[PDB]
RNA sequence: UUAUUGGAGGUAGAGCACUGUUUGGACGAGGGGCCGGUUACCGAAUUCAGACAAACUCCGAAUGCCAAUUAAUUUAACUUGGGAGUCAGAACAUGGGUGAUAAGGUCCGUGUUCGAAAGGGAAACAGCCCAGACCACCAGCUAAGGUCCCAAAAUAUAUGUUAAGUGGAAAAGGAUGUGGCGUUGCCCAGACAACGUCGAGUGACACUGCGCCGAAAAUGUACCGGGGCUAAACAUAUUACCGAAGCUGUGGAUUGUCCUUUG
RNA sequence: CUGGGGCGGUCGCCUCCUAAAAGGUAACGGAGGCGCUCAAAGGUUCCCUCAGAAUGGUUGGAAAUCAUUCAUAGAGUGUAA
RNA sequence: UCUGGUGACUAUAGCAAGGAGGUCACACCUGUUCCCAUGCCGAACACAGAAGUUAAGCUCCUUAGCGUCGAUGGUAGUCGAACUUACGUUCCGCUAGAGUAGAACGUUGCCAGGC
């Protein structure tokens, strides 16, 4: 399990938040362990196939910037109409 | 012929607050009208007797916390 | 049909229809439901029919959870008098939806007889539904 | 440094509200102007009545 | 009026800690099946999960309000006296009650316009959109809205969608109408149908753009204003013009404020 | 007064919601009260702390009374909120 | 530095659990003769003393078990603007509640005694 981030830099618009979301990216946060927060940015379909692999409870080389961390998925937001993530927490393990 | 058991209000009182936080008062200036206590006298202030609270000399005026949940009102002499 | 024993008002101002729903959004007791996508009031009276039709095409063999309510008695007047001399008497018990809430719940069967027994419940409701399984991932 | 402020929609159709802050710029009829210091309460006068007036860096 | 700073207060939204309402599942205490007890069933309590509230609240905004500063712009405010008129309001937008989430209905809150407002647009059309007419002029720039002819200005430059005159009046539902976007099946070792040949694609699902049916009224075509249009329709972008009694240019009138040459 | 008038209802005061987090705010909109009482149920100085739940126990109407623990006013506060 | 008295601070201070301490304090503790007192009870209050005890209260160390506090990111709602009549859309500011990481088994003033 291998996912690759990109840094958002700051302050993001509801505007530059919408277009993020029309694309396949997914605004998310990391958060914990040895880290400062971050906050990132994730491809939706690149996730959901990690996801199935690893499961829900499983550990992810999540790469930011240069470094790469291991990390676990605390939480997510769901829309439930549309069936689209819209927002994913990590969690440094340690 | 059908008609309504309901008709009536009474007149409504002023409640609230009178004076600002950080105004300069006179002697017997009322600061606040409530039924009960929901804002209590602190230093410089008294209580009367349908619970208004007034001031006892001239300064400025003071809201502020109590304990964990309650108000008070000061005055602080000099201005 | 469904209504409450006793409420502490009678006569209550009518619910507000605009925004999304607040909550009951997921499937949590059976496996399979019915999500609405357009907002309305349900009557009890559509709810009662909306599961006789559901219940009798299963056979009696699974389970079935209504999660909704009619709360909110509404009122309405005689045959068309003049306007306004007090309010009217109470007429039905009414349950807003909105987008995103689920309706009915049901388990204990296969996948395709739960997709037609839904189909026919959904005939019977003034709302746009939609079948949803219990979410994952 | 400077700027220049002016009135390039009309006033007429308005809430008073936003007429008494085209007043306190300054800005009279319809295409009229002003030139003044910045400042941060400029700023947030021309920010609230800013559909109205066009600002150039002078 | 704005920036900064301080404060009072429980709306929207959320939530279930209280007061009420409610759906499943446990746990046990009781009555209770029996022959006192099993089990059923019945009611109460504690629990686990999940919901509802104008007269519920452990929470709680945006705004609005009250103030203070040697802050920055601006031009009012108050007191005393003379003279009034008004006390039938209307539509539109938005927060609500009532009514039937009826009315060009009715009653309140908050804005705007009409009333008492000409001019341009909306075919015509007090209240919608743009704009506030001191008087000349056969000068110029723009707003809303527009540029095939009626009728001023693009038969303009790029990309695409629609075949319905949709555009130019409506729903639940129904359907091999056609674009865009993904996930996943069966692929030349031979499917996908026809009856060994057939020699390359073949499916589902999800999500969306535009269209079709559902669609019946009385004098005469008869909601594009008319002609007429396959773009002169509708998304996106570009940039050129037209367009008002708005702004500017030139001359003039009246009054005021400053300086003062009383110009 | 009055969604024409009549018939019916209503007319002064207090509390709540409508009321849009200051104050104010309508309808024959939604709910209730008042036209008193107290010689202590007033003043002051000292003390004191509940309902309820749980487990026991003659009478036990299940709960009257007694004992222990928990128990934020859920008690109580002359009279509506 | 320890203990005590007495203040200030939204429980980050509380409740729960475990473990240790005493003639320097404090308390349990002895008794009811006297001051005083108990709808009855020296239980409580009050007075008179120092035999015992750290058992308890209390003080010190350990734990995040309950309670309390609590970001960042996102979402809801909303002032203003622009489209529009859709149980609406777009832009720009402000920005919750719930939840997650986490903090936390108090900080500090004056006086006396002991150090």
């Amino acid at each position: 399990a291998s996912l690759k981030s990109i840094i958002r830099q700051g302050k993001q618009t509801r505007s530059d938040l919408k277009q993020l979301r029309k694309s396949g990216k997914v605004p998310a946060v990391v958060y914990g362990y040895g880290t400062k927060n971050v906050s990132v940015k994730v491809d939706e379909v690149e996730f959901i196939k990690v996801i199935r692999e690893v499961g829900r409870n499983g550990v992810i080389e999540l790469g930011v910037g240069s470094k790469t961390i291991k990390v676990m998925v605390a939480d997510y937001q769901f829309d439930p109409l549309k069936n689209q993530i819209t927002h994913i927490d990590f969690l440094a393990i340690n | 012929v059908s008609s309504t058991k309901n008709g009536r209000d009474s007149e409504s009182k002023r409640l609230g607050a009178k004076r600002a936080d950080g105004q300069f008062v006179t002697g017997g200036s009322i600061l606040y009208r409530q039924r009960g206590t929901k804002i209590y006298p602190g230093e410089n202030v008294g209580r009367g007797g349908d619970d208004t609270l007034f001031a006892k000399i001239d300064g400025v005026v003071k809201f502020e916390r109590k304990g964990r949940d309650k108000k008070q009102v000061s005055v602080y002499a000099v201005a | 049909m469904l209504l409450p024993k006793r409420v502490k008002y009678r006569r209550q101002h009518r619910p507000k229809t605009t925004g999304r729903s607040k909550g009951g959004n997921y499937v949590t007791f059976g496996e399979f439901g019915l999500q609405a996508t357009t907002t309305s009031w349900i009557t009890s009276r559509q709810i009662e029919s909306a599961r006789i039709a559901m219940t009798r095409y299963m056979k009696r063999g699974g389970k079935v959870w209504i999660k909704i309510f009619p709360h909110t008695p509404y009122t309405k007047k005689p045959l068309e008098v003049r306007m306004g001399a007090g309010k009217g008497a109470v007429e039905g018990w009414i349950a807003v939806v909105k987008p995103g809430r689920i309706l009915f719940e049901v388990a204990g069967v296969s996948e395709e007889v739960a997709r037609e027994a839904l189909r026919l419940a959904s005939h019977k409701l003034p709302v746009k539904t939609k079948f949803v399984k219990r979410e994952e991932l | 440094a400077k700027l220049q402020i002016t009135l390039t929609r009309s006033v007429i159709g308005r809430p008073e509200t936003q007429r008494k802050t085209v007043e306190a710029l300054g800005l009279k009829k319809t295409n009229s102007s002003v030139v003044v210091e910045d400042n941060p309460a400029i700023r947030g006068q021309i920010n609230k009545v800013k559909h109205l007036v066009t600002v150039e860096e002078k």
